């Protein structure tokens, strides 16, 4: 797996024509508060390509 | 880079004081001097090795040549009893001298 | 996920060495890394950690200046600079990745996956 | 893409080592999810990313394979370990499943 | 804790109209990938639709032109507009939450839809 | 300008602080700031420095990787992130303006306007 | 520095019995954001550790259900529901709050 290239799958906002996301936040997947901690309903925007 | 100042020197009131500052090829650089009276934030008294800031009496005379930076205080009075820090800039690095304490009797 | 640690062996008291943590099976591009040592029968003790893209070079006192770390974000490898090695660093060295990839998941904190470890012996 | 499980009807007694195979026709190498479905019930994740244990799944369930080959391995069967087992294409557009393998506590 | 509950299916004449509902507790529907999944009697699971967290929609080849997926942010609920119903639409449908590399982590109980 | 600092308090080694140095006027924008700490028993140490625009940031050798100087000319404030507060960081810190717009002109000036220092203490 | 002490130094416990391991921090490890930054590790004999308990009370992927953590502020306890023959080895705690990362000294759960 070449895990050098990634893709922001985890994001709620749709992007505007030519927009570049580069943030490293904890994607909240629901109402469960993430509070800067990775886990259930708390994943990460980027998804490494296999 | 280090600047070497004698730990302390003293003269009687009304005399002329002389405090030295040593550095490697220090006469090629700009040196600032500051006055720290005990319990007080320091005040700039000499910069650019020859010029005297606004608000300072002319008896604060400083000069630089070779490897020594010197400050001269003619007619020293009571409140010249203070810590004196020779300052210099080298490669964007603020490096302070040892700090010579001047004592008046 | 594999954490292959390379290098290591018998080095001279005061000599030099450099260690390689070749990682695979995961991103490593947004993950922090840790270096953990264990002298023989003396317990896991910390050494180092790095951020996602280097720059953040975090060291213990005993490795102040004497050790430095780096990563090859293109080739997905972790490195470890050594100088003037003393006898207290004779140990097996683990490179370990942080859990995770967000902030407040401290780059010097939880260590999810560990390697197999290589022995670094300082003697003559 | 076409996913094929092999074979459909499978039987073993308690304690046997089982290897349920979902074979990827093209080769995707990380996109598998193992779906166990009690007869007439709601499926559940077993192994996601084809090798990692999804949280709360008991440690008797394992997955292996990468690329074109993929397998489900159960180290020690239980009398309740009978179900219909699905494989799914992750990171896809149609989320293609397999036909389904019905393990039987026989 | 994370529960999906479904309603709206039932016996409906061929070609008729219908709608499903899927209330969600815990998960916000308006920011997660929700999918519709079908299971015909005597058959396995099969995909129907997905509506993206941004609001983009998707349906299967056997679904395009017939069904529509719809949502509500006020009630945190998922809907499926059911229309032009043929005999092959007789199945049980569940609502699941899509996380890409992570599998369908939560599921619904399912509702039986019959065509006659 | 007229300078006032804040933020110094009792913390234990390794803790976090965030000092400040607020300005009275908006002439703050024209001054390159310096952080200078004064030991309880010795004189002064240069800690860091920042340009008028804030794009020319330098640190002392003993403090890089720990502190993070930043400013806000529209907020007329100067900050100093204070992480891994460590055994010899107990001191009184002075915020002093240089006047020179960029690091290339710092040698032509001196630190003229000092605010009242803020006492920082680290101890167990 | 955060110097952490484990309690006790050894816990030889027969398999099938329950076991608790306690390690108390010198300082407070609570609420960097609202959690307890103490992590629990098991170094099984001859091989490398992996996480058992993170954030004081929670566990990582794939951990046996018998493990659980408890305690707040300075006192923290690991709770093994049923010791077995694969549980042998040293247990470590770590403070995950300040940069100097210190581990425990190592208490083995063994079979006596």
């Amino acid at each position: 797996g070449n895990y050098n290239y990634l893709y922001r799958l985890f994001r709620k906002s749709n992007l505007k024509p030519f927009e570049r996301d580069i943030s490293t936040e904890i994607y909240q997947a629901g109402s469960t508060p993430c509070n800067g901690v990775e886990g259930f309903n708390c994943y990460f925007p980027l998804q490494s390509y296999g | 880079y280090e600047l070497t100042q004698p730990p302390s020197v003293s003269v009687s009131p009304g005399q002329t004081a002389t405090i030295t500052c040593s550095g490697d090829k220090l006469g090629d650089k700009y040196a600032c001097w500051y006055q720290q009276r005990p319990g007080q934030s320091p005040v700039l008294v000499i910069y650019q090795d020859s010029k005297r800031p606004s608000g300072i009496p002319e008896r604060f005379s400083g000069s630089n040549s070779g490897n020594t930076a010197t400050l001269t205080i003619g007619g020293t009075q009571a409140m010249d009893e203070a810590a004196y820090f020779c300052q210099a800039w080298d490669s964007n690095t603020g490096v302070f001298g040892g700090g010579t304490k001047l004592t008046v009797l | 996920v594999q954490l292959l640690e390379s290098g290591g062996g018998v080095v001279q008291p005061g000599g030099s060495l450099r260690l390689s943590c070749a990682a695979s099976g995961f991103a490593f591009t947004t993950y922090a890394m840790n270096w953990v040592r264990q002298a023989p029968g003396r317990g896991l003790e910390w050494v180092s950690a790095i951020s996602d893209g280097g720059g953040s070079a975090y060291y213990a006192d005993s490795v102040k200046g004497r050790f430095t770390i780096s990563r090859d974000n293109s080739k997905n490898t972790l490195y470890l600079q050594m100088n003037s090695l003393r006898a207290e660093d004779t140990a097996v060295y683990y490179c370990a990745k942080t859990r995770g990839r967000g902030l407040y998941d401290y780059v010097w904190g939880s260590k999810d996956y560990w390697g197999q470890g290589t022995l670094v012996t300082v003697s003559s | 893409i076409q996913l094929t499980q092999s074979p459909s009807f499978l039987s073993a007694s308690v304690g046997d080592r089982v290897t349920i195979t979902c074979r990827a026709s093209q080769g995707i190498s990380s996109d598998l999810a193992w779906y166990q479905q009690k007869p007439g019930k709601a499926p559940n994740l077993l192994i996601y990313a084809a090798s990692t244990l999804q949280s709360g799944v008991p440690s008797r369930f394992s997955g292996s394979g990468s690329g074109t080959d993929f397998t489900l391995t159960i180290s020690s069967l239980q009398p309740e370990d009978f179900a219909t087992y699905y494989c799914q294409q992750l990171n896809s557009d149609l989320y293609t499943f397999g036909q389904g393998t019905k393990l039987e506590i026989k | 804790e994370v529960q999906l509950v479904e309603s709206g299916g039932g016996l409906i004449q061929p070609g008729g109209s219908l709608r499903l509902s899927c209330a969600a507790s815990g998960i916000i529907v308006s920011s997660n990938y929700m999918t519709w999944v079908r299971q015909a009697p005597g058959k396995g699971l099969e995909w129907v639709s997905v509506i993206y967290s941004g609001g983009s929609t998707f349906y299967a080849d056997s679904v395009k032109g017939r069904f529509t997926i719809s949502r509500d942010k006020s009630k945190n609920t998922l809907y499926l507009q059911m229309s032009s119903l043929r005999a092959e639409d007789t199945a049980v449908y569940y609502c699941a939450r899509d996380l890409g590399p992570y599998g369908m982590d939560v599921w619904g109980q399912g509702t039986t839809v019959t065509v006659s | 300008v007229q300078l006032v600092e804040s933020g110094g308090g009792l913390v234990k080694p390794g803790g976090s602080l965030r000092l400040s140095c607020a300005a009275s006027e908006f002439t703050f924008s024209s001054y390159s700031m310096n952080w200078v700490r004064q030991a309880p028993g010795k004189g002064l140490e240069w800690v860091s420095s920042i340009s008028s625009s804030g794009s020319q940031i330098y640190y002392a050798d003993s403090v890089k990787g720990r502190f993070t100087i930043s400013r806000d000319n529209a907020k007329k404030s100067l900050y100093l992130q204070m992480n891994s507060l460590r055994v010899e960081d107990t001191a009184v810190y002075y915020c002093a303006t240089n006047g020179g717009a960029h690091s290339s002109t710092w040698s032509f000036y001196g630190m003229d306007v000092w605010g009242q220092g803020t006492t920082v203490t680290v101890s167990s | 520095d955060i110097v952490m002490t484990q309690s006790p130094l050894s816990l030889p416990v027969t398999p099938g019995e329950p076991a608790s391991i306690s390690c108390r921090s010198s300082q407070s490890l609570l609420h960097s954001n609202g959690y307890l930054y103490l992590d629990w590790y098991l170094q099984k004999p001859g091989q490398s550790p992996q996480l058992l308990i993170y954030l004081g009370s929670n566990r990582a992927s794939g951990v046996p259900d018998r493990f659980s953590g408890s305690g707040s502020g300075t006192d923290f306890t690991l709770k093994i529901s049923r010791v077995e023959a694969e549980d042998v080895g040293v247990y470590y705690c770590m403070q995950a709050l300040q940069t100097p990362g210190t581990f425990g000294q190592g208490t083995r759960l063994e079979i006596k």
